[PDB]
RNA sequence: AGGACGACAUUAGACGAAUCAUCUGGAAAGAUGAAUCAAAGAAGGUAAUAAUCCUGUAGUCGAAAAUGUUGUCUCUCUUGAGUGGAUCCUGAGUACGACGGAGCACGUGAAAUUCCGUCGGAAUCUGGGAGGACCAUCUCCUAAGGCUAAAUACUCUCUAGUGACCGAUAGUGAACAGUACCGUGAGGGAAAGGUGAAAAGCACCCCGGAAGGGGAGUGAAAUAGAACCUGAAACCGUGUGCUUACAAGUAGUCAGAGCCCGUUAAUGGGUGAUGGCGUGCCUUUUGUAGAAUGAACCGGCGAGUUACGAUUUGAUGCAAGGUUAAGCAGUAAAUGUGGAGCCGUAGCGAAAGCGAGUCUGAAUAGGGCGUUUAGUAUUUGGUCGUAGACCCGAAACCAGGUGAU
RNA sequence: UAACUUGGGAGUCAGAACAUGGGUGAUAAGGUCCGUGUUCGAAAGGGAAACAGCCCAGACCACCAGCUAAGGUCCCAAAAU
RNA sequence: GACAAUGGUAGGAGAGCGUUCUAAGGGCGUUGAAGCAUGAUCGUAAGGACAUGUGGAGCGCUUAGAAGUGAGAAUGCCGGUG
């Protein structure tokens, strides 16, 4: 483009609505607010969740439960994200990270079995599910809980 | 991807191979528009202000009684409808800059450079050799290899004598391979880049 | 930047003032009353462009009625007979004929009489 | 500034896999003699926040 | 503590390249033609718009004197280790406790932790304190003495600059002022810019007591003459083309003779004998010609904005991935670097937990929520939240002062 | 020729007369409270002298064309003395 | 091209006119810019030109950007004049 012939992508820009600027716009005198009341006043909205005095919803339902501050949570790796490795490889937490399969390892890796393996590997992680460990030791190769 | 390498006189030297990943893509105009809009919005210092009700001098007391005088009810001599003062919603000091993902910044540079190379706006030269700054000498160089009036000169690293010789010519701008921006490239009619600078551009952007 | 009101208000008001040329007193001088009068006159003109078409048709029928009584007919029966004869002349043409050419109107009346 | 969560609401609901909010039931916790056994058994299952209520109270829980 | 010799920086300054002619004009920098300088084509002046006319600019040079830093000498001070380890020393009305309070995000509570008032009141290395009541074991530390730069906050000022900031009802209250003026006092608080390039600011004559004026003269221009650039509207007059003294009106509109003119030249313009129809505008209302509200008239000014979050839609980049924040470098840019962090690729459950399932349940029953892929970053528009949050308006409340002329 | 589902943005919560089925009142009210239609509200045009709510009818803009609705045809004032 | 639709208050949706400033391009101006005054001109509307008089130095056009962006009413504020 030249600097005197700029055009934006079609559909990307749009002009803002200006209210209270005459009758023909459609938003003139009362500016879209209707007639008198609490909602037509400056700074006049009522609080979100307020129901006019009827008991609000989040005070007639009971509280429930607690939160455990020592909760653990694992980085999940399913069984079909291991098909981008070659046979014989030693899949280790240091390798899943650099390979971009795990961004953040929270409490350690945990292997789950959701796809199909179709590879022969030796995997070493923190936790396995029954199906995952079973499916790894079906094409050969083993697993080692570290 | 072949480009002639001229000398400071219009005679030809060897050719050169510039990558088609940098020079030679299909220029994206949406990203160019957004990049130009971004760069130019980041140049303004929004230093402007007005005084509202609170900041105008004086105006503490009530002008007259609420009832009984036959006049309109007023609260202060600095309300907005008074000639005294008090602005309602004017300008306030703020910044206008914003940001784009960096994959888009590189795409904008690549599409601005390739547009010059498809309009025959790119000229590669072997070397600039200026021992002392002399504008009359640079003018003749620019006229020998016929250039338009708006030219952007690009060197590999900062060259004190070349940059100091093209400084007072109207329409000429000098920069470095790493100081390339979308506003300078699209404002120019032609690029005059050296061989080393072209190789350096070909890698950082590739 | 600041946009001060300049020259657009005066030009807009002066157009409306000029449209009120010939009105009585301050109705051709001051903007507010002039604008009200120009609005009202636009509304009147709209309403009257449609009453013109009723007024002139009412005039033609009066003239045809007067011309038909001179041949011992009323407008009612003359139009009935002309329709039964198939003649398709306007009420506007039927009264210009009766004004300018009396013999032609007489011949029309005889045909209207024979179709009854 | 950031928007603030409604803490009393955060202690009472949780978000499901789609955008729904799972909730608990009122008329528990007291006076169980005036109920039949079917009533007591069925007050034990959880429900969802209705769509007409979501419209009102939705910015209250945006960070949950 | 105090001497020496230096080096920078302030506080005045100096030098600093390159143009002529004709036309229009009161005047040229403009137009036309032919030249020149540039490490200087920033800017301001000059009788209109100048890189080459002036002040300057890029660049380079400069201090008798006084300050401020900063070096190198001088100067002035001064030994440093190892083994024994439990013989001696190691901060007392202290630490703690009870009662009444306060501060810690925390409302005295499972309140640990930290301070104040009143009373009580320890131990001594096999010691003492903390790790959210308390006990035991472990782990970390060693109170009741003191000093300490840098990274951080602010601007009445000084120096050099900048602006998709205002342009005389704006911008400071104030371009000429905390002054006129008002009030016993504390205190409140204005209005008011522009001759011309140059004063060349009208010699002299006439009417007039003067003020004002008509000529003459200056000037490109005096309807630029000091109440001085331009000079709108309300409002006040003078002269005229058409019309009006038997007529009942929201003052127009549609039809239409007669009389007068002649245009952005087109089935033109001004006036109007006479006929038809016709109860202003705004707000607020079930409903207003309303005898319901508001406006004497004209001019200026005068009301959904911005920052940071949330959500949804459009656009664009990349895609099982997407993206950086502060910081550092850079011209107060683009950009480069920076992967702490954030969202997504997996859910269910109060939780331990299990996982394409999971919870409930004795149940491999039934049911709830899920699975059988598309996200993410920036930005335009709509709406919401926190902020005065579309604008103007109370009676009142509290704090600190001023008054018994 | 619509209906339903999901999402963005609303305004409304003072109603009135007429016809008809009812309560209340006194088989009073241009009264008051409900059911069922229509019109006004937010609807100009023609008729009902004038007259939001009654009768006929729903205005995109020209025209000095024609046919009809309600209501009308001695003069005011169009059409049958 | 045939056919159909086009009254409207709270209110939803769309497309535009004009004002001040900035960027790039291209122009006009002492042989007279902006402003002001008059006219019998053009466009579906907001609005845009041209000619003449006054005025005496600045101002349009195209594409894009940004807003102190439009007044007839507030017993509105200030000035002037009935
Ligand atoms: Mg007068």
């Amino acid at each position: 483009m030249k600097l005197h012939e700029l055009k934006p992508a079609e559909g990307s820009r749009k002009e803002r609505n200006r209210v209270g600027r005459g009758v023909a716009t459609g938003n003139g005198k009362t500016s879209g607010r209707g007639h008198k009341g609490q909602k037509a006043r400056s700074g006049g909205g009522v609080r979100p969740g307020f129901e006019g005095g009827q008991l609000p919803l989040f005070r007639r339902l009971p509280k429930r439960g607690f939160t455990n501050i020592n909760r653990k949570e694992y980085a999940i790796v399913n069984l079909d994200q291991l098909n981008k490795f070659e046979d014989g490889t030693e899949v280790t937490p240091a390798l899943l990270v650099e390979s971009g399969v795990v961004k953040n390892e929270k409490s350690g890796i945990k292997i789950l079995g959701n796809g199909s393996l179709d590879k022969k590997l030796t995997v070493k992680a923190h936790k396995f599910s029954a199906s995952a460990a079973e499916a790894i030791d079906a094409k050969g190769g083993a697993h080692e809980v570290i | 991807a072949n480009y002639d390498v001229l000398k400071l006189d219009g005679t030809k030297s060897g050719s050169i191979e510039l990558s088609d990943a940098v020079f030679g893509i299909e220029p994206n105009n949406s990203v160019l528009f957004e990049a130009i809009n971004l760069q130019r919005a980041s140049l303004r210092q929004g230093t402007h202000a007005v005084k509202n009700r609170s900041a105008v001098s004086g105006g503490g007391r009530k002008p007259w009684k609420q009832k009984g005088t036959g006049r309109a009810r007023q609260g202060t001599i600095r309300a907005p409808q008074w000639r005294g003062g008090g602005i309602v919603f004017g300008p306030t000091p703020r910044s206008y800059a914003y940001k784009m993902p960096k994959k888009m910044r590189r795409l904008a540079l690549r599409s601005a450079l390739s547009f010059k190379a498809q309009e025959n706006g790119l000229t590669v030269v072997d070397a600039f050799n200026f021992e002392a700054p002399k504008t009359k000498e640079f003018k003749n160089v620019l006229s020998t290899l016929e250039q338009p009036k708006k030219v952007l000169v690009v060197t590999e690293n900062e060259d004190v004598n070349v940059e100091l010789s093209a400084r007072n010519i109207p329409g000429v701008q000098v920069t470095t391979a790493q100081g390339l921006n979308v506003l300078d490239i699209t404002n120019a009619d032609s690029l005059v880049i050296t061989e080393a600078a072209a190789k350096k551009v070909e890698e950082v952007l590739g | 930047p600041r946009v001060k009101g300049g020259t657009v208000t005066r030009a807009r008001r002066k157009k409306t003032i000029k449209l009120a040329k010939g009105y009585f007193g301050s109705k051709h001088t001051l903007y507010k009353v002039a604008k009200q009068q120009v609005m009202k006159s636009g509304q009147y003109a709209f309403r009257d462009r449609r009453q013109r078409k009723r007024d002139f048709r009412k005039l033609w029928i009066t003239r045809i009625n007067a011309a038909a009584r001179q041949h011992e007919m009323s407008y009612s029966r003359l139009m009935n007979g002309l329709k039964k004869a198939g003649i398709d002349i306007n009420r506007k043409m039927l009264s210009e004929i009766a004004i300018s050419d009396e013999k032609a109107f007489a011949q029309l009346v005889t045909k209207a009489k024979d179709a009854l | 500034p950031k928007m603030k969560t409604h803490r009393g609401a955060a202690k009472r609901v949780k978000r499901t896999a789609s955008g729904q909010l799972k909730r608990s039931r009122a008329f528990t916790s007291h006076l169980f003699a005036n109920k039949s056994t079917k009533q007591k058994r069925q007050l034990r299952k959880a429900r969802l926040v209705s769509k007409s209520d979501m419209k009102r109270v939705k910015q209250l829980l945006a960070y949950k």
